């Protein structure tokens, strides 16, 4: 039972763990907010009214 | 007509009249007979009769046939355990033979009917589904209870359709 | 101290079986059902006797003597009366465990009223709810229209008196009350037109004697057989009687005078039967009869 | 076809023919009559008291189609349509 | 199909047709489609009522209780079935909606009043 | 106290069985330790935002 | 106990012994044909593991499932020779034979 | 449905849902009934676990179960 | 046309003129339906009536006005029923159109309900091996003692009114979203007038 390996998959799957951990975002970039527009610049997105 | 002597022999209905289902210790089953001497009669139309009626019942059993190895026949049972079951089967007629065999590593008929009632609540009536799984597919099949819309319309208050419109 | 025998006592089911009688062409009647190429087998003497034997024992499974039983208490219990959900809901919620490895009168029905109060489904209910989930073959959900007054002396009138009463045991339970009322019903139109032939030979023979035992009116019943020549089974038709009836007329004229055989019945059409006079000219007549035989 | 037809039947056994070869009595056995024994046949003659032979397996030929059909593995769109009385 | 993660659900899958509704309770995937593969059947559910005026249940309590002891999660409605039933407390929002009904039900008594009154 | 049902079904298995008691099942809730829904929670087992950025 | 190999006991015949510590066994089993419904012998090939390499071309073995497989296709090793080339001992009596014809009377023995 | 890979559409670039008002009497009220109809229900989920275990372990290692295993084991020898 | 025997189906069967037509034998003896190739269609023409029009070779139903199929008609019916098996011969079988056969079996239906024709009626087995009704499902369960008290079956079923700090908490914990305070709810559920 042989089967035609994909050796670029198992290769793309180390690249992008090994960039996930070189190039992690940090607290200060992730959990930054803009007070004004109560948005999170990393991302955009607007953070619950309740917590406004 | 079927071909062969005996065509009884290459029918279901002749293959499931076995009598013999083997227990789970049970994994192979090998036959040493001779192809002539009166003796060995009984084990001749065993192999003949008899042996395809045994592997039709017991699917997962190896059975290997040897002849004219030894001077006498006899029939050899090798269990899971690792035990060695033999039996003699000289000057004995196939009918003796099927009923010994069954009486030694033959599950009785008490163990039979039971694994047939497992199989029996495996299908619950009540359960609704295709044919091939349930006796009923919906339950408007059911007598007293809302009909089918495809058979019977619904009335007009009990359809969406209409209840829009007079809503809005 | 003394109690009286039941219906499933083994006094009351021999003697019960000797008048039902195995009728092997009644029993296995050749039925109009889809039908198949008959088989054919040479057999000798010995073997058409054994043969017969088997359709002998066969046939006692087929003529077994249903259970006879009392009317069941309808049910009227209450698990719960929650107000809370009062008028929320405008139609009741029925719920039925559906375990396979459950006996049927065993199973929780319980019905949500639309007032919040939780209760049993009753007796009706339950055999509704039971052959929804776990179908029975001849077993219809909503009662026929067959055992309606009209229908049921329809099938009276074309003496198909055993067919109502197979009707009734597919359908209705034999605690059920509709069960017994059809029963009881097809007793009656029996004695009243003399059709006891109609049940002879079969499994519900012993459930009309027992019936009639109870309320006394085994005269009909009595008739029938001295003019059949069952005076065996006339016999025992009144010592059934007198066993069930120990405080009667009848019974305690019996220990009086000793009576035995023919003369039992001479005892009960005097002292008991409503029809003596009756009962006394069609035992004479069948004395008479017997008497020129002997000769 | 025709010839054929009336040799057949023309050489069919009644049952009463068979009972008087062998002997015994034929019994008819109808699956809507029950294990009822019927007696079609009785030979006129002495009746023998021996049992015939019970064979195991009977070295009779059998006939494929109708085995197949037995079996249910024939499939076939023309048969068992409905048609009109005969 | 191995979804990533998930747990068993005792749901209704909806059947019958249009404006017809009819609901089978199984025991299924969390991430199985609503009518798709299911693990056991539990019973069904008819919401609508039949010529008895009855919605007709069907709760196969024995494996219901081995399903929920295997760790199967209930949903809503379900969790509904079982309070209604008894088998399960009556849940929360049951009760609050009943609460919430009466109190709907109260202000068009006082409305209905003040009409008839008045005028 | 258990769900009516429940309740029915236990006492009617004591029945069936041959028991006869009085005493009414009830449910050990003592075990159950109800927390508030904002006590903490493991912040071990908490994931974190993914690296894409906007 | 517990084996991951499927066939746990098998009995067949010896093919080949040109492998080191292990023998090419050759196993038939009985498989129905759906159409005819007459059993032909199916053969499938079983490489057996054979410590001492006493296995003979032609001989009959017993195979016992090894709890892994200790090669790429060697998953069986062997149990117990059933019948050796040319040298059976008969079950039933415990006499050499040849064929049909005790090489030893059973009766020397008594 | 949309996947992760999908732009988000422009009409609710601006969307904001506003969080329903709160009843305070009718809040704390059901907040205690959530509170303790989870109570019940886990320990009702407790005992359903239990039996589930129980009937496993019974029909390994259970009296009956290793009578029967015994039994079999007497009449193969 | 009008048939005089509309009333009573059964009077025609035993008339002078059924006599003469008919006979000893069903109705749909002497039909034989017209088709292309030995092997007929296997389902009939659906009527043979349209719009009050009569086709050019009517079934045995239609042919014959004076035939009221009508579950009465006990005498009718049992020439579409096979005596020896009871069961109702399929269309291509008598010839009757569908639309007639289908009248038919509801007929047949209606009279075997009614016992007016006689049909096989299978002996079966009792449905449950133990009658005994002293289980608790079938009797009567000892009340709870929330039910003889009347309580509810768990204290928080009733509305309890919470206190006043916790009540302020939730409004400062609310501040701008809040909707009026419910007191509780009524004992019994209202109705219109
Ligand atoms: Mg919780
Ligand atoms: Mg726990
Ligand atoms: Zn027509």
């Amino acid at each position: 039972k042989k089967v035609r390996p994909r050796l670029i998959a198992e290769l793309a799957r180390r690249v992008r763990a090994l960039r996930e951990q070189l190039n992690r975002p940090r607290d200060s970039q992730l959990y930054a907010v803009d007070y004004e527009t109560l948005t999170r610049p990393f991302s955009g997105r607007r953070l619950p009214v309740r917590a406004w | 007509p079927m071909k062969g002597r005996f065509p009884i022999r290459r029918t279901l209905q002749y293959l499931s009249q076995g009598n013999v289902v083997f227990k789970d210790s049970v994994k192979v089953m090998t036959v040493n007979y001779n192809t002539h001497g009166e003796l060995g009669e009984g084990a001749r139309k065993f192999v003949f009769f008899n042996i395809p009626q045994i592997q039709y019942k017991n699917p997962w059993v190896q059975i290997m046939m040897f002849k004219n190895m030894t001077p006498s026949p006899f029939l050899r049972f090798y269990l899971d355990s690792g035990e060695q079951v033999l039996v003699d089967v000289e000057t004995k007629s196939n009918k003796e033979i099927m009923e010994h065999i069954r009486k030694i590593l033959g599950k009785n008929e008490e163990t039979l009917r039971e694994e047939e009632e497992e199989k029996k609540q495996l299908s619950h009536p009540a359960n609704f589904g295709p044919r091939k799984y349930c006796l009923r597919e919906c339950i408007c099949e059911v007598e007293g209870q809302v009909p089918c819309p495809s058979l019977v319309p619904l009335p007009k208050e009990m359809r969406g359709k209409y209840k829009a419109a007079l809503k809005a | 101290e003394t109690k009286k025998p039941t219906f499933m006592d083994e006094e009351v089911q021999s003697i019960l079986t000797k008048m039902t009688g195995l009728n092997l062409q009644k029993t296995f009647k050749p039925a109009i059902q889809e039908l198949k190429p008959p088989t054919y087998k040479l057999m000798t003497q010995a073997q058409l006797e054994e043969a017969t034997r088997q359709a002998v024992e066969a046939a006692k499974v087929r003529l077994k003597m249903p259970p006879v039983l009392e009317e069941r208490v309808p049910i009227n219990d209450v698990l719960a009366e929650d107000k809370i959900l009062e008028g929320t809901e405008t139609t009741k919620y029925v719920f039925t465990d559906i375990s396979y490895s459950i006996p049927h009168r065993e199973r929780f029905i319980v019905v949500r009223e639309p007032s919040g109060t939780l209760r049993k489904a009753s007796w009706e209910e339950r055999d509704r709810m039971i052959q929804v989930y776990f179908p029975k073959e001849g077993r219809k959900i909503l009662t026929p229209i067959i055992f309606k007054e009209e229908n049921l002396r329809t099938m009276y009138s074309q003496d198909r008196h055993v067919d109502v009463l197979n009707l009734c045991f597919a359908q209705f339970e034999p605690d059920s009350t509709e069960y017994i009322k059809v029963h009881h019903k097809t007793y009656e139109d029996i004695d009243k037109r003399g059709k006891y032939d109609l049940l002879r030979s079969t499994r519900y023979f012993g459930g009309m004697v027992w019936y009639f035992v109870n309320n006394k009116k085994i005269d009909g019943l009595l008739i029938d057989q001295i003019q059949r020549d069952l005076i065996d089974d006339a016999t025992n038709l009144v010592q059934l009687y007198h066993v069930l009836h120990p405080d009667g007329q009848s019974a305690q004229g019996a220990k009086d005078q000793a009576a035995e055989g023919i003369n039992l019945i001479k005892v009960f059409a005097k002292t008991e039967a409503q029809k003596g006079a009756y009962i006394e000219l069609t035992l004479q007549t069948y004395q008479e009869a017997l008497s020129r035989h002997s000769a | 076809l025709t010839q054929g037809l009336f040799r057949g039947l023309s050489r069919q056994e009644t049952h009463q023919q068979l009972a008087d070869k062998k002997g015994l009595h034929v019994v008819e056995i109808r699956e809507e009559c029950g294990p009822l024994p019927i007696v079609v046949a009785s030979p006129r003659g002495p009746l023998r008291k021996d049992p015939e032979p019970e064979d195991e397996v009977p070295d009779v030929k059998l006939d494929w189609e109708d085995v197949k059909t037995a079996q249910g593995m024939k499939r076939s769109v023309w048969s068992n349509l409905k048609r009109a009385a005969t | 199909k191995a979804y990533r993660g998930g747990h068993l659900t005792i749901r209704l899958a909806l059947g019958g047709c249009t404006n017809r509704p009819f609901y089978r309770i199984v025991a299924a995937h969390n991430k199985c489609p609503r009518d798709g593969r299911f693990v056991e059947q539990l019973g069904s559910y008819d919401p609508l009522p039949n010529s008895h005026g009855e919605k007709l249940v069907a709760l196969n309590l024995d494996r219901i209780r081995h399903w929920i002891g295997c760790g199967a999660h209930l949903s809503k409605p379900m969790e509904k079935l079982l309070g209604l039933a008894g088998f399960f407390p009556l849940h929360p929002m049951m009760i609050t909606n009943a609460e919430r009904l009466r109190r709907k039900r109260a202000r068009e008594v006082l409305l209905a009043s003040q009409k008839t009154d008045a005028e | 106290p258990y769900p009516p049902l429940l309740r029915a079904m236990i006492i009617a298995e004591r029945q069936k069985n041959g028991d006869t008691s009085t005493e009414e099942p009830m449910l050990n809730v003592q075990r159950i330790r109800m927390e508030p829904w904002d006590y903490p929670a493991k912040q071990e087992d908490k994931g974190r935002a993914k690296g894409t950025p906007v | 106990v517990r084996s991951s190999v499927h066939a746990r006991w098998i009995v067949g015949k010896v093919i080949g012994t040109k492998m080191q510590k292990t023998a090419k066994v050759r196993v038939t089993r009985l498989v129905l044909d759906p159409y005819l419904l007459k059993y032909f012998n199916k053969r499938k090939t079983y490489f057996a593991h054979d410590a001492l390499q006493q296995c003979t071309v032609g001989d009959i073995v017993l195979l016992r499932a090894l709890p892994v497989p200790r090669a790429k296709h060697v998953k069986h090793e062997l149990a117990e020779i059933v019948f050796k080339v040319g040298k059976v001992i008969d079950p039933v009596t415990g006499k050499p034979c040849a064929g049909t014809t005790y090489l030893e009377s059973p009766l020397s023995s008594e | 449905r949309k996947t992760r890979h999908d732009p988000l559409a422009k009409s609710k670039i601006e969307r904001v849902n506003m969080p329903p008002a709160v009843d305070p009497a009718e809040f704390f009220v059901l907040m205690e009934r959530y509170q303790h109809y989870r109570q019940t229900v886990r320990a009702l989920r407790m005992e359903f676990v239990s039996e589930v275990q129980r009937k496993v372990h019974e029909a390994r290692a259970g009296v009956l179960a290793e009578r029967k295993a015994l039994k079999d084991a007497a009449e193969h020898r | 046309p009008i048939s005089p025997y509309k009333d009573e189906p059964w009077k025609y069967l035993e008339s002078e003129e059924y006599q003469e037509r008919y006979g000893s034998r069903p109705v749909w003896a002497d039909y034989r339906r017209n088709h292309k190739g030995g092997v007929p269609p296997q389902r009939t023409r659906k009527t043979c009536i349209r719009r009050n029009k009569v086709v050019g070779n009517p079934c045995p139903i239609c042919r014959d006005h004076k035939l009221h199929v009508d579950f009465r008609n006990v005498k009718l019916l049992e020439q579409f029923v096979c005596a020896h098996t009871g069961i109702i011969f399929y269309a291509p079988y008598t010839g009757v159109c569908v639309k007639q056969h289908k009248r038919l079996t509801q007929a047949i239906q209606k009279a075997r309900d009614h016992g007016l024709l006689i049909y096989h009626i299978p002996q079966v087995e009792p449905r449950d091996l133990d009658f005994s009704t002293s289980h608790g499902a079938v009797s009567a369960t000892p009340p709870a003692p929330t039910l003889v008290s009347g309580d509810p079956w768990y204290p928080w079923y009733n509305w309890k009114q919470p206190p006043e700090r916790e009540l302020s908490r939730l409004r400062r914990l609310y501040q701008g979203h809040l909707q009026e305070e419910s007191g509780p709810p009524p004992e019994s559920m209202p109705k219109m007038p």
